[PDB]
DNA sequence: CGCCGCGTCAGACTCGTAGGAATCTAAACCCTCCCCTTAGGGGAGGGTCAAGGC
DNA sequence: GCCTTGACCCTCCCCTAAGGGGAGGGTTTAGATTGTGTGCAGTCTGACGCGGCG
């Protein structure tokens, strides 16, 4: 997988609803993982590595 | 020799009886001292067992009386 | 010089070389790979990558 | 030798009683001469010595001095191969907890104590203080404390209270607990109770403190005091090749235990400050958890490769742990291996060995016959007669295989015929000579296929070889009664060709005196094996008794058929070969054959027909060319109109006139039908384009193409792939699944172009992938099946039941899918088969249905066969062998000791690689009419209402048996009367799909109830429709009041009287729910019948199904019968409530209404019917309709998936497995027995404890059974060997130690772990007599 | 054929003398296993009765 | 007390040959104990060779 | 032939005088230094137990 920011779904395989729920990855050559994401309430939620 | 065994599993109706009957023959056959009861076709001693027990000479039964006979016969037989 | 023994005689990606026929040997060093340190697991690799 | 294996928690007393010495060292041996080091992992003096008979300082050296301990060195001068017995021991310098009763969820430390893990841990860890003894003190028992509110406390309350830190603190409070005082004050608590978690919180605290106090086991011993070394063999550190050592990773936490332990004891020496003391003891504890399971507890220690340490526990489980690996298969001697080859000169019970391979796989009965026949004076001079393989070890190795089977086997051994015995025949070669017949059961294809070659060693496994394995008893598959030593390929395309007819053939029309005179002319070169010809053909019959009747006559057959005759044997009819033989022929005269003639009339026969297909392919030069492969003349046309159809579609997309949608659809159906037109055009230039000349004229015949001769015959290809050949490849779908809209036009015989071919190559991929990957998926899911049908085996002759399931044929819409003679054959039945002539025995209550009895079944019109199952046989721990029937494999009625559970589990999983990993009624033919469930009305025009949905049609024939059957949904208007005839294509039933009507209850009047207009109903005009409807609209549409308030439609007379029910005085009014359409006011009179409301709407599914998964949203049942209510709504869980006539009234569920109800409030239900729809849950099926409904749902539901590919499984196979979920039985009034209520027991033990009290005269227990997955189900055996074997091995090996359960070793598994016969087959005597030789 | 160390000696020994009888006892592994199971606190064992 | 989202745990093919992993790191003191050095000496324990004596 | 008898003979182990050589073990060492340090991960799906809200 290439360096950069990638915006991915899974289209509703959680909360049993198939609500789509979005999320971005900074994945860096070297260095730590950022994930951005949405929870079924479409709150937006930081994950770090 | 022997291809199928089907007409020794008719006489001991059970396939997994036929198997006892017929290994306890064959050791008798094999490291006994005891002689087969058909023409040996140059046969190994599982398939002449098979083949004396498909000819009606050999069940579990015969196999019990024989052996008690022997049995009784050596026990009395000295002094 | 750990380092870059352990890559080159250790690596996934470093293959005892292909050498039935000529064909095996440009087979082998045009050969992508998925797999090796930093790529996927073979196992847990599914229907869509 | 023993006869069961215990399992308990060892005390530090009897894990001291293990030992032979204390290691003190981490020393594994000395560095300058490897001699193992004093007190050390590797000491002599403990574990024993290093020679064979020799003490370490070598002053006792030999077998004269046994026994005795050198004073000098200490060790025992003994074999060492004690060195694999002997422990050892680790005295702990603290209390350190054990990681299996910790951490293995749930905690047994912490569901005895009932503390939480998280205060468990937090005291282990030294981060607080827990009180074991409160005092004269206001703190409870087990108080958590951090340590502000220690030194509080300590000093505000002096040392009147105890509170430590640690696992001496967690042993202080398992050590102080009363086990009895605490089970006491837990039952009258859980007689003080009725919420129904907290119920099984106190039923799970409860049966662990009782297993503590059943077993001989102590709370404190889950904290390990003394630690047992494993013997230093057992963990070897042994010198590789070039001087190099290898070591266990156990030596490494060994080592870590110890040097921690070490520092401890130095320093409480020491007396350290209490901080370094801690942190000793934390590191002591992580490093014993990491010995026993390294990466429960935090990271997993890795050593000097930064791969973790392999634990002891790893050892024991996993796929490359002790069970699996080592106990549940092995390696084994007299084994060998190579590729197969072909011999098609084989006779069916022989295979080609290789002499290479037999000279080495049968080397010890080499060495004995040499010995023996003098040609050798000593063993040694017949191994160097073997190694220069002199000229007579050949006639030797001649003589000791003579009638000597090998076991032939291919890996996947995905069921019992990828074993199968064979005499060997020695050839020259190094690949192993398969025959022909045999390669289907073995899955095996000679492109570069290998086989392993065991030898059975002694008598009984050559008499077992001979008699259960051998190829010549296996020619009848078991998971169906199909044969499966069958012909294919070359075979069939030469049976086909010879029994094919030219129309002016060469010989045609003359008459032959017989066979002989066929085969003949044919060699000769007089006659064509195609021409039609006049045969004498004499043919012998069996009648009523077994003799063998001749008749002859002048038959009309070809001069092949008459060739082919000449191998039939003689009790088969001449029509059996007179016609031309496909496949599906020739497996039909062989089971033909074997059930008129027997087993040795076919294994010669079907020789006799490989020999024979194979001459005669042969002779056949059936070749394939590119000349073959006949594309269709108007191919192109088709296409250039399929793509005049496209265009004109696209430019009404310009144009507007259709969306892309619709557009889309009509490309994809439009390229459908044109592949369908380019086939069809294809197949009938390819079929019968033998156009031949009688007499003159013009004659078209069936054609002699060799594609289409390999296809027509079954031999090889399918319709499927001639249009890939020589029609068009047609539409490839994109890896999302969607089908690309342009379709490959082209075939193999054209070219694909680069595009045509790039997208076939996505599906290609794709299918490979899922080749590739589903084999990991059926592996498991026959390996889960298995492990939960392995114990099972025929082991009695006939229970004396009377249950059964009522088998009929499976009927899905309007077409058969299964008939009853299929389903109902070599079955044991279960009551009086009865003709349609009332109370006349067609077949008598035991018979074991075969072939004569199903053809009788045939001749009568018996629609229904209610048989014996497994399900409901009574046989405690096992199965008579007529609640199962037929033997598959043999077909006669199976015997005593036969694993009818890993067969059925074998017959399950073999095809799971032939599945994929990733409105109006229309009758069909003639026949009288009957429906089920209905609530029928009659409406004003002339009509029938069927106002339900539980009611079914079902379209019977004059025979008198039911050949479709359809279901209507809710208000189904019929337009038939029901009870007489229909025709074909006769619509019987319309409906509504999308919409759901609402349907009166009686003629009359409308009246309003509760309906406050304005509140309840937006009354909306639809501009075309000329009268205003009226909506009755969501709760959050609407203010309070009629929101949840429900609008009550009543029926009343136009002289305000309230209309009656006929029988009942119930009040006629309805109750419509919400998003509802009403078109109706008061006043209009309405029939019984008119709608008023209308309120709108492969491989993984057999593991679901048998993991019995319950669906992501199911269906809802109606638990109790009643009339339906509803009580609190608001709140997202819509209240019904069942109410009874004759029971305790109130039953509530809480159904969320986000999915649509299918019930009213004015009618009623049957426990079981569906209240809200969806995929049934099998759980709910077993509850409310019983054993016998999730067996029938389970069987159809898994055989729906196998049918679909093609599969043949017999339900027998099925039902063991379904029988073997229903293991399990709730108690859920215990009554004057021993179990508790809500506990889980066996449903045999519950039955057996019943036939006891029962005889006793006591009251028996009454249970719920329960429906475990295959997974579940064979975790909760009672033999905790078979379940550890099987996975999760930590959690039921903790389970099993704190139990202290004991395995007697009754299923096939635990004695295949501790190497005896197992207790099926021809161990089955064996267990028998030690069985009655032990209650003797 | 595998494990048991005593009975595959008394095996090959018993073929070479022509009697084709094995006297069977306990695979090694098993023994293994016991004295796996007992290095773990846990005390299994065979009930010899 | 009952239910819902979250933390956690457990499963997931057998033949030939290659075939591992590769970093990192006191010195000056002292002690005891064991073996080694000539050119053979001495003894214990165990065998062997011709004599005869019956 | 069975049995002693006196003389020989073998290897093996320990000893020599004055330390040499080395292995393997202890002990202290005084400018001042005061919180590690890595990854890695494209598994999914059940299924169980639990904080936390209602
Ligand atoms: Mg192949
Ligand atoms: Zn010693
Ligand atoms: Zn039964």
């Amino acid at each position: 997988r290439s360096p950069g920011v990638f915006f991915d779904s899974d289209k509703g395989k959680t909360h049993s609803s198939g609500k789509v729920l979005y999320n971005a990855r900074i994945i860096p050559y070297r260095g730590s993982w950022l994930d951005f994401e949405f929870d079924p309430k479409d709150n937006l939620f930081v994950r770090i590595d | 020799a022997r291809v199928t065994v089907q007409d020794a599993v008719e006489k001991i109706g059970n396939r997994f009886d036929l198997v006892l009957v017929a290994a306890r023959r064959a050791r008798q056959m094999q490291v006994g001292g005891k002689d087969p009861l058909v023409p040996e076709e140059n046969d190994k001693t599982t398939v002449i067992a098979l083949r004396e027990i498909e000819e009606g000479l050999i069940n579990n039964q015969i196999l019990d009386v024989r052996e008690r006979q022997e049995q009784q016969e050596q026990e009395a037989a000295e002094l | 010089s750990a380092a870059v023994k352990e890559f080159f005689g250790s690596s996934q990606l470093s293959q005892f070389m292909d050498q039935n026929n000529p064909l095996s040997e440009i087979t082998h060093k045009r050969r992508i790979s998925a797999l090796g340190p930093g790529g996927l697991t073979r196992e847990r690799a599914g229907f869509e990558v | 030798e023993f006869d069961a294996i215990k399992i308990a928690l060892a005390s530090p007393d009897m894990i001291r009683s293990w030992s032979f010495g204390e290691v003190k060292k981490p020393e594994t041996i000395n560095y300058r001469t490897f001699k193992p080091e004093r007190d050390g992992l590797f000491c002599a003096r403990i574990f024993g010595p290093v020679k064979d008979y020799e003490c370490l300082c070598g002053k006792y050296k030999r077998l004269k001095h046994r026994g005795v301990i050198c004073e000098k060195c200490g060790v025992e001068v003994t074999q060492t191969k004690v060195r694999r017995e002997r422990m050892g021991h680790i005295e702990l310098a603290s209390p350190t907890a054990h990681i299996w009763f910790l951490k293995s969820l749930p905690s047994r430390i912490g569901l005895l104590l009932d503390m939480p893990l998280r205060d468990i841990e937090r005291v282990l860890y030294f981060e607080s203080y827990v009180v074991i003894e409160g005092g004269m003190t206001n703190l409870e028992r087990q108080q958590i404390l951090t340590e502000e509110q220690y030194l509080d406390a300590l000093e505000e309350f002096g040392d009147e209270f105890d509170a430590k830190m640690g696992a001496e603190a967690i042993q202080a409070l398992l050590k102080s607990m009363d086990l009895e005082q605490e089970c006491e004050q837990l039952r009258e608590e859980l007689n003080e109770t009725n919420s129904e978690t907290k119920r099984k919180k106190l039923t799970k605290r409860i049966k662990l403190l009782e297993a503590f106090v059943q077993s001989g086991n102590k709370p404190e011993w889950m904290i390990l005091t003394v630690l047992p070394v494993l013997p230093p063999d057992l963990r070897p550190l042994v010198p590789l090749d070039g001087g190099r050592f290898a070591t266990s990773d156990l030596n490494d936490l060994y080592r870590r235990v110890i040097n921690r332990n070490n520092r401890l004891k130095r320093l409480l020496d020491l007396a350290a400050p209490d901080i370094i003391v801690r942190n000793e003891k934390r590191m002591l504890q992580e490093a014993v958890d990491a010995l026993l399971d390294n990466g429960r507890r935090g990271r997993a220690i890795t050593g000097s490769n930064k791969r973790p340490l392999k634990s002891l526990a790893d050892m024991i489980k996993g796929k490359q742990g002790r069970f699996r690996q080592n106990l549940l298969g092995k390696r084994v001697d007299y084994s060998g291996r190579s590729v197969i080859t072909v011999g098609p000169y084989l006779r069916l019970h022989q295979c080609g060995l290789p002499k290479k391979m037999a000279l080495e796989l049968f080397k010890p009965f080499i060495y004995g016959k040499l010995e023996l026949r003098g040609l050798a004076t000593t063993i040694k001079a017949a191994k160097k007669m073997v190694e220069r393989e002199e000229a007579v070890v050949w006639d030797i190795l001649d003589e000791v295989i003579r009638e000597h089977p090998v076991l032939l086997n291919r890996a996947p051994t995905l069921h019992r015929l990828g074993i199968q015995a064979f005499e060997p025949v020695l050839i020259e070669g190094k690949a192993i000579q398969l025959h022909p017949l045999v390669c289907a059961a073995y899955n095996a294809d000679f492109d570069g296929d290998q086989m392993a070659v065991h030898v059975p060693l002694t008598l009984e496994a050559q008499l077992e070889a001979r008699a259960l394995m051998m190829s010549t008893n296996n020619i009848l598959s078991p998971a169906n009664g199909e044969p499966i030593i069958v012909p294919s390929q070359d075979v069939v395309l030469g049976l086909y060709y010879m029994t094919r007819d030219c129309v002016n053939a060469k010989g045609e029309g003359m008459v032959l005196t017989g066979p002989k005179e066929a085969e003949r002319l044919y060699r000769s070169g007089l006659a064509s094996l195609h021409a039609r010809v006049k045969v004498r053909i004499t043919e012998y019959e069996k009648d009523a008794n077994g003799e063998l009747v001749a008749k002859t006559s002048l038959k009309d057959t070809t001069v092949g058929r008459a060739i082919l005759w000449m191998i039939v044997p003689k009790g088969l009819p001449y029509s059996i070969v007179n016609q031309a033989l496909g496949k599906k022929a020739i497996s039909k005269m062989l089971n033909t054959c074997y059930r008129i003639l027997g087993l040795k009339p076919t294994v010669i026969f079907a020789d006799q027909i490989m020999y024979t297909g194979f001459a005669y392919a042969a002779r056949s030069g059936a070749s394939v060319g590119i000349d073959d492969m006949v594309i269709p003349e108007k191919k192109h046309e088709i296409i250039s109109e399929a793509e005049a159809e496209v265009a004109e579609i696209q430019e009404q997309f310009q144009s507007g006139l259709v969306t892309a949608g619709e557009r889309y659809n009509k490309v994809i159906d439009i390229w459908a039908a044109a592949n369908d037109r380019v086939s069809k055009a294809m197949m009938d230039n390819l079929q019968t384009e033998t156009v031949i000349n009688r007499d003159g004229q013009e004659e078209k015949q069936v054609s002699f193409n060799s594609i289409y001769m390999m296809a027509d015959s079954g031999a090889r290809g399918s319709a499927a792939q001639i249009r890939q050949l020589a029609g068009m490849r047609g539409l490839m779908a994109k890896p999302d699944g969607s089908i690309i809209e342009t379709p490959i036009t082209a075939n193999f015989r054209e070219g694909l172009n680069v595009l045509q071919y790039f997208i076939s190559t996505h599906g290609a991929r794709k299918g490979l992938a899922d080749t590739a990957l589903k084999t990991a998926n059926s592996g498991y899911l026959t390996r889960r099946l298995v492990d939960v049908a392995q114990d099972l085996v025929v082991t009695e002759d006939d229970c004396g039941t009377h249950e059964g399931i009522m088998m009929t044929p499976v009927i899905e819409g309007g077409d058969v899918k299964e008939p009853l003679r299929d389903r109902v054959l070599g079955r044991v039945t279960a009551e009086d088969v009865l003709k349609p002539g009332t109370a006349d025995i067609l077949v008598p209550r035991n018979t074991l249905l075969h072939e004569q009895w199903c053809d009788l079944l045939e001749e009568n019109s018996v629609d229904a066969v209610k048989v014996r199952s497994v399900v409901s046989c009574d046989t405690d721990f096992g199965v008579c062998a007529h609640c199962y029937g037929r033997d598959l494999a043999r077909g006669h009625i199976i015997n005593k000791g036969e694993a009818i559970g890993v067969i059925a589990a074998q017959s399950i999983g073999e095809p799971g690689t032939q599945l994929t990993m990733r409105s109006s009624i229309q009758v069909k033919n003639k026949g009288s009419i009957k429906l089920s469930n209905v609530k029928s009305v009659v409406n004003s025009s002339g009509k029938l209402v069927i106002t339900s949905r539980n009611t079914e049609l079902k379209l019977i024939d004059e025979f008198g048996r039911t050949k479709e059957s359809y279901k209507v949904p809710y208000g189904a208007v019929l337009a038939k009367g029901d009870g007489e005839q229909v025709a074909g294509g006769e619509t019987v039933a319309n409906w509504d799909p999308h919409t759901m009507p609402v349907i009166t209850e009686v003629s009359g009047f409308v009246r309003f109830t509760d309906m406050i207009d304005g509140q309840t109903i937006t009354r909306q005009t639809d501009e075309l429709t000329g009268l205003s409807s009226l909506v009755v609209l969501d709760s959050a549409e609407r203010t309070a009041g009629g929101k949840d308030l429900r609008p009550a439609l009543k029926i009343v007379d136009a002289q305000g009287n309230d209309v009656l029910i006929p029988g009942t005085d119930m009040p006629a009014q309805y109750f419509l729910p919400g998003k509802a359409i009403v078109q109706l006011e008061d006043g209009v009179q309405i029939s019984s019948g008119d709608t008023l409301a209308r309120i709108p709407q492969g491989l993984p599914r057999v593991a679901d199904l048998f993991e019995a998964r319950r669906p992501k949203e199911p269906a809802i049942l109606a638990e109790i019968s009643g009339i339906v209510s509803f009580g609190k709504e608001t709140k997202g869980k819509r209240r019904l409530v069942i109410t009874p006539v004759d029971g305790s009234d109130p039953y509530e569920e809480m159904i969320p209404k986000w999915r649509q109800l299918n019930v009213f409030e004015g009618e009623r239900v049957e426990r079981g019917d569906v209240i809200s729809d969806g995929p049934e849950a099998p759980h709910d099926i077993l509850r409310l309709r019983g054993v016998h409904a999730v067996t029938r749902y389970i069987v159809n539901e898994v055989q729906d998936v196998y049918r679909l590919q093609g599969v043949k499984i017999n339900d027998k196979h099925i039902e063991v497995i379904v029988r073997q979920m229903l293991r399990k039985a709730t108690i859920v009034n215990a009554g004057s027995s021993d179990f508790l209520e809500g506990e889980q027991v066996e449903y045999s033990r519950v039955k057996i404890a019943n036939r006891e009290l029962e005889a006793n005269g006591k009251v028996g227990a009454t249970y719920s059974r329960d429906l475990l997955g295959i997974t579940k189900a064979s975790l909760a055996t009672e033999s905790f060997i078979s379940a550890a074997s099987f996975q999760e091995t930590t959690r039921v090996l903790t389970e099993a130690a704190v139990a202290g359960k004991r395995d007697e070793l009754r299923g096939l598994k635990e004695n295949v772990i501790v190497g005896r016969l197992i207790p099926a087959g021809t161990g089955y005597a064996y267990h028998q007599d030690r069985m009655r030789r032990r209650a003797a | 054929k595998s494990d048991d160390v005593n009975g595959r000696t008394k095996m090959y020994k018993n073929i070479v003398d022509g009697n084709h009888q094995m006297e069977p006892g306990m695979p090694e592994s098993f023994n293994v296993l016991l004295k796996e199971i007992r290095s773990l606190g846990i005390n299994i064992e065979l009930e010899d009765e």
